[PDB]
């Protein structure tokens, strides 16, 4: 049956994703993620990822609650709500440079938390300072 | 002598999920329905949608206009697409009860947020 | 819608399901796990759970993987291959004793692992030394 | 600065389950299957089975009679009851290496574990 095996290669490969984050780090409203595969499947298909942040935005200066959710672009200069990846295509054990475009600088020394979901349903959550 | 609740041994397949949820104020929650499966699910107004402190959530109805009513941004979902809900709350949130949203489209996939 | 409602509750209460094992004793055959109910429901319908035991039986003094399925009786004093609990209903807070009876008296200081599953889904593994 | 992968505030209804599974000798491995549900599944033998070492299953043809074929015990799987699968395999199971059993369901709905 085809639904059948649709399930089974999908479901594989829900269990065979996984992704970690290296390092955060900001520069002004620019948030570049490091991100790595420790799965065994490639990752290519970033318009299917999800990418969510929380974080405290500085505006005028209010710390501010934000929550959006970011838009991947291939533009190499993406706007604010946007998103883009250094890479096209995250190997097993490779790396990339996720960068996110914040709509305000985030206030200093908040809380923030990224979310970044694979097209296959696995994700990964970092918690920390901005 | 060591134990352990389930096992990530033990798995399923995914087809749908929340990616995140929670409160944006003490009234609104937002939370991001993501199709990780193969086909579109389409008709999510008749979706049915619950929210509440975890072990009391209260049915929401769609687009009321009134607390406690939810949105969706769409009426169907694609695979590898997010929706955004949204439910508007009659009573403020408290600090320190935990909240579960539920969401059960037509066809009865059933997937759940809390935080 | 139909479906729908039944889908809904049997969600709820597989989130709001929880056991742990607190302790484990043996005198023979007879097996007592002491379980305790962390979750919010009561758990009652004893004959939708599972009981599976992998342990090394004592067969004419020779060690020998042992793997079964146990089923419930209500009955206080069990047969071998069947399990039972000393509480009609578990609160939540509350803790019982589950009764094994294996079909051997484990071969001493062997490794076991047992898998209790409530009737809703969640369960609980126990590994260690019998 | 903490990151971890996945949630444990996110959840989806699970109708079936493999409750426990592992190899019994060499080359026969056995899995409890446990419907959770409310809904009678039927026809098993229609099931899809695959298994081997992580990431290289192969597909296990039902009932066989040569190996690597799969047997349950029952047909079919009522709310809340257990059926066995076993499977005999060609070559035996190496001690240092993970398997992964996956059954499909004529219905598509899609369990693994792991061991």
């Amino acid at each position: 049956n085809q639904a059948q095996e649709l399930n089974h290669e999908l479901e594989l490969e829900q269990l065979e994703t996984k992704i970690t984050v290296s390092s955060v780090s900001l520069t002004g409203s620019t948030l570049n993620v490091v991100l790595e595969n420790n799965g065994s499947t490639n990752l290519y298909d970033f318009q299917g990822f999800s990418v969510i942040v929380q974080y405290y935005a500085n505006i005028s200066n209010i710390s501010t609650f934000n929550l959006s959710l970011y838009n991947y672009t291939k533009n190499s200069n993406p706007s604010p709500y946007y998103w883009t990846i250094n890479t096209p295509l995250l190997a097993p054990g490779s790396q990339a440079t996720l960068t996110i475009i914040l709509p305000y600088p985030p206030y200093p020394n908040t809380q923030a938390t990224v979310v970044i979901v694979t097209n296959y349903g696995p994700s990964v959550i970092w918690r920390g300072s901005l | 002598m060591s134990s352990y609740s389930i096992q990530q041994s033990q798995k399923m397949l995914t087809q749908l999920q929340i990616d995140y949820a929670t409160n944006t104020s003490s009234n609104t929650v937002v939370a991001y329905l993501h199709n990780v499966g193969e086909t579109t699910i389409s008709y999510l107004q008749n979706s049915v949608v619950y929210f509440g402190p975890n072990g009391q959530l209260q049915p929401v109805g769609y687009n009321s206009g009134s607390s406690p009513y939810w949105t969706v941004t769409s009426n169907s979902l694609q695979p590898g697409s997010v929706v955004k809900i949204i439910i508007y709350l009659s009573s403020p949130l408290s600090s320190n009860q935990y909240y579960t949203i539920q969401i059960v489209t037509p066809n009865g996939y059933t997937v759940s947020y809390m935080f």
